[PDB]
């Protein structure tokens, strides 16, 4: 099978930093791209950066680009997001998704269960 | 002196980027040897736009750009000017006007392996095409309905990317080939032969 567990993330205050990490088990991916999701209470799941570990390309959508970065550890099957000047709107569950392919070629995504990161004053 | 182009570092590079993250390098300040691109190797496919190949000695560029990529053999046809596909469309779109070259040669002893090599990715969906040399690396989901998508994968809201299952028993169509493409700008210049 395979599972993501994902550590680190616990209170900040705002403007503070927090990394969070991942890390894989199970059957290795026919693919290297992963990447971190954000959904907020009353929101809906958001993507915050994806990583392609095959290449060294790094995506951000525009809502947090300058803020926040993401790396990677290909011996350790290892993900992580550094999160810099933290707000109050970041208050959210933290997932991590790990991206494979079917035979067709489709990809597919793997999760794991999440973190919870709440920036209170 | 006055070293020259690293246009091995290109050529022949260990791993070569995916078709929609196709990689660029930026060629100033130097004096580019093209004698040792054509011998250095064999290509399956060398076409050239609106340049020389023999007058490339003399003449003197401003910034040369060297575009590669991964693409299988069947699109190694769109990598011109004026062509659609899903390449052309939604990986890399050449001008109209492109003044460059163009080469590529067959990878299938290192860009394909038993059972799928899927690290070599494209573009099936966007909402728009490329405008040239233009590169999107975006991996949101592709709204392919009426219902809009909420970063979720669904019914009608498919993954943009797709993996090249690049085997080495496939057709020649169907193998790896690796892509470089040479642009030449015209404007000081720093580039020479």
């Amino acid at each position: 099978e395979v599972q993501l567990v994902e550590s680190g993330g616990g209170l900040v205050q705002p403007g503070g930093s927090l990394r969070l990490s991942c890390a894989a088990s199970g059957r290795t991916f026919r693919v290297n791209l992963m990447g971190w999701f954000r959904q907020a209470p009353g929101k809906g799941r958001e993507l915050v950066a994806s990583i392609n570990g095959f290449d060294d390309i790094t995506y951000y959508p525009d809502s947090v680009e300058g803020r926040f970065t993401i790396s990677r550890d290909n011996a350790k099957r290892m993900v992580y997001l550094q999160m810099n000047s933290l707000r109050a709107e970041d208050t959210a569950v933290y997932y991590c998704a790990a991206y494979d392919s079917d035979y067709d070629g489709r990809l597919f995504n793997y999760w794991g269960q999440g973190t919870q990161v709440t920036v209170s004053s | 002196i006055t070293n020259l182009c690293p246009f091995g570092e290109v050529f022949n590079a260990t791993r070569f980027a995916s078709v929609y993250a196709w990689n660029r390098k930026r060629i100033s300040n130097c004096v580019a040897d093209y004698s040792v691109l054509y011998n250095s190797a064999s290509f399956s496919t060398f076409k050239c736009y609106g340049v020389s190949p023999t007058k490339l000695n003399d003449l003197c560029f401003t910034n040369v750009y060297a575009d590669s990529f991964v693409i299988r053999g069947d699109e190694v046809r769109q990598i011109a000017p004026g062509q659609t596909g899903k390449i052309a469309d939604y990986n890399y779109k050449l001008p109209d006007d492109f003044t460059g070259c163009v080469i590529a040669w067959n990878s299938n002893n290192l860009d394909s392996k038993v059972g799928g090599n899927y690290n070599y990715l494209y573009r099936l969906f966007r909402k728009s095409n490329l405008k040239p040399f233009e590169r999107d690396i975006s991996t949101e989901i592709y709204q392919a309905g009426s219902t809009p998508c909420n970063g979720v994968e669904g019914f009608n809201c498919y993954f943009p990317l797709q993996s090249y299952g690049f085997q080495p028993t496939n057709g020649v169509g169907y193998q790896p080939y690796r892509v470089v493409v040479l642009s030449f700008e015209l404007l000081p210049a720093t580039v020479c032969g």
